[PDB]
């Protein structure tokens, strides 16, 4: 069973969005689907539920014409679409599937709901100073002055997790910034290569960034 | 709606010990046979994960130290022995009716001995100061209790302006906190000066974790 | 509207391939229509189209009139009385095929 999702979107206040969420490995009209926003207090604001069975649809009333959601049984998949956005509408939306309970849930869709600029990151080498302590060592990532969330950051393309930290993001000043740190023994690096992969969805930027010694 | 009233909205716990989340209903969610109550877990970055459906049922893969526990309008989420992997925030959900309405939330964290911190400091890279900017990064990783604070110094002065923290939720596998600072002054700010120093201060020492380096 | 309601019939047994389900069917399945709301044949294209718009008749119009004693029904009753309505407007166009 897998519930895929759209990525995630930068809207200007105002206009529309019309987000899909794909499933596979089940039955799709045996299940409702349900609509959820987690929002930056983390709590859990219910949109609304289609059955794919028949086409019917319960909404939060209080949302009042804010959101629609339809089903294409041929590709077996349900849509979100939101009119009329504001800022308070930023949010991670997921679909999840129910029977009486939400047992497997999209992987969200962060939507941001702003008149700024996109900006892309710049993405800078943490290299330690040329001390030679030698328990570990610890190297990072600076992910500097980007619009919207979110970022991906990851090590070696993501084959490097283990002693890995990385931070929540920090907006200032209608900008985010971020950091990653990344702890290895001290005899793999810098003799084996280290290299920090930051993907900025809304700016269509990849970069990659190896760690260099001094 | 129905209202669920959940508690507590937050709790400590020792590994291997007992946790308990309890979600009173505002009215009754079960029959003589059924109840009607989910319990979920979320992790950092990740959709809740559904533990528990019908008050009791596991859902398949789910470890046995959970278990669900109620009926009418007193339902129980019940972790024992709570493993490090535990950390979260828990969520009970109705099943009786549109709307599916949700507790409040539970975070769940872990106790463990005291960790002093591993401190690393880092100079601004190449790439920032060809464009003007300067950074100085800070890592403090791997501390417990969650309470740090971090001091800059620049040729020995406390600096406080320009300074920005982030802190990550308790670790998954050692039950830590770690947290990042950022100093930023401008390339020619930055060159005025020598020395750059991060104080970390933390139950475990009675004296401050220095880390620092002088740009020439 | 144009429906007219069949004959009470038997209840098909469901088995769902798990115990939860098998039991609360069983359990529960006294509170699921029993009769199906139906248009002749004569005004559908085939069978599915004859079937779908009654289970979803039969649904819709037994979800109203239960509602008014009390009735609660959550998405585990609806998504089984889709399942056993379904088999019932099969047998309920097999009868009306016997007419002849």
């Amino acid at each position: 069973v897998k519930l895929q999702e759209s990525g995630p979107q930068l809207v200007r206040p105002g206009s529309s969005v019309k987000i899909s969420c794909k499933a596979s490995g089940y039955s799709f009209t045996g299940y409702f689907m349900h609509w959820v926003r987690q929002t930056r207090v983390k709590s859990l604001e219910w949109i609304g539920r289609i059955n794919p069975y028949n086409g019917n649809t319960n909404y939060n009333k209080i949302f009042k014409k804010k959101a629609t959601l339809t089903v294409d049984k041929s590709s077996s998949t349900a849509y979100m679409q939101l009119n009329s956005l504001t800022s308070d509408d930023s949010a991670v939306y997921f679909c999840a599937r129910s029977q009486d309970a939400w047992d497997y849930w999209g992987q969200g869709v962060t939507i941001t709901v702003s008149s700024a600029k996109t900006t892309p990151p710049s993405v800078y080498p943490l290299a330690p100073s040329a001390a030679a302590a030698n328990s570990m060592v610890t190297l990072g990532c600076l992910v500097k002055g980007y619009f919207p969330e979110p970022v991906t950051v990851t090590w070696n393309s993501g084959s490097l997790s283990g002693g890995v930290h990385t931070f929540p993001a920090v907006l200032q000043s209608d900008l985010y910034t971020l950091s990653s740190s990344v702890t290895v023994p001290s005899s793999t690096w810098p003799s084996e290569t280290i290299t920090c992969n930051v993907a900025h969805p809304a700016s269509s930027t990849k970069v990659d960034k190896k760690i260099v010694p001094r | 709606d129905i209202v669920m009233t959940q508690s507590p909205a937050v709790l400590a716990t020792s590994n291997g010990e007992r946790a308990t989340i309890t979600c009173k209903a505002s009215m009754s969610v079960s029959t003589s046979t059924y109840s009607y109550m989910d319990w979920y877990q979320q992790k950092p970055g990740q959709p809740p994960k559904l533990l528990i459906k019908k008050a009791s049922n596991n859902e398949t893969g789910v470890p046995a130290r959970f278990s669900g526990s109620g009926t009418k309008k007193d339902f129980t989420l019940t972790i024992h022995p709570v493993q490090q992997e535990d950390v979260s925030t828990y969520y009970c959900q109705h099943s009786w009716q549109t709307p599916l309405t949700f507790g409040a939330g539970t975070v769940l964290e872990l106790k463990r001995a005291d960790a002093a911190p591993t401190v690393s400091i880092f100079p601004p890279s190449s790439e920032q100061l060809t464009s003007g900017g300067a950074s100085v990064v800070c890592f403090l990783n791997n501390f417990y209790p969650k309470d740090i604070n971090v001091k800059w110094k620049i040729d020995g002065s406390e600096r406080q302006n320009g300074v920005l923290n982030s802190e990550t939720d308790q670790d998954s596998k050692d039950s830590t906190y770690s947290m990042s600072s950022t100093l930023t002054l401008t390339k020619d700010e930055y060159e005025r000066h020598n020395s750059y120093t991060c104080e970390a201060t933390h139950k475990t020492s009675t004296s401050p974790i220095v880390k620092s380096f002088n740009r020439a | 509207g144009g429906y007219m309601l069949g004959s009470a019939m038997s209840r098909p047994m469901i088995h769902f391939g798990n115990d939860w389900e098998d039991r609360y069917y069983r359990e529960n399945m006294y509170r699921y229509p029993n009769q199906v709301y139906y248009r002749p044949v004569d005004q559908y294209s085939n069978q599915n189209n004859f079937v779908h718009d009654c289970v979803n008749i039969t649904i819709k119009q037994h979800t109203v009139t239960t509602t008014t004693k009390g009735e609660n029904f959550t998405e585990t009753d609806v998504k089984m009385m889709e399942r056993v309505v379904e088999q019932m407007c099969v047998t309920q166009y097999q009868k009306e095929s016997q007419a002849y």
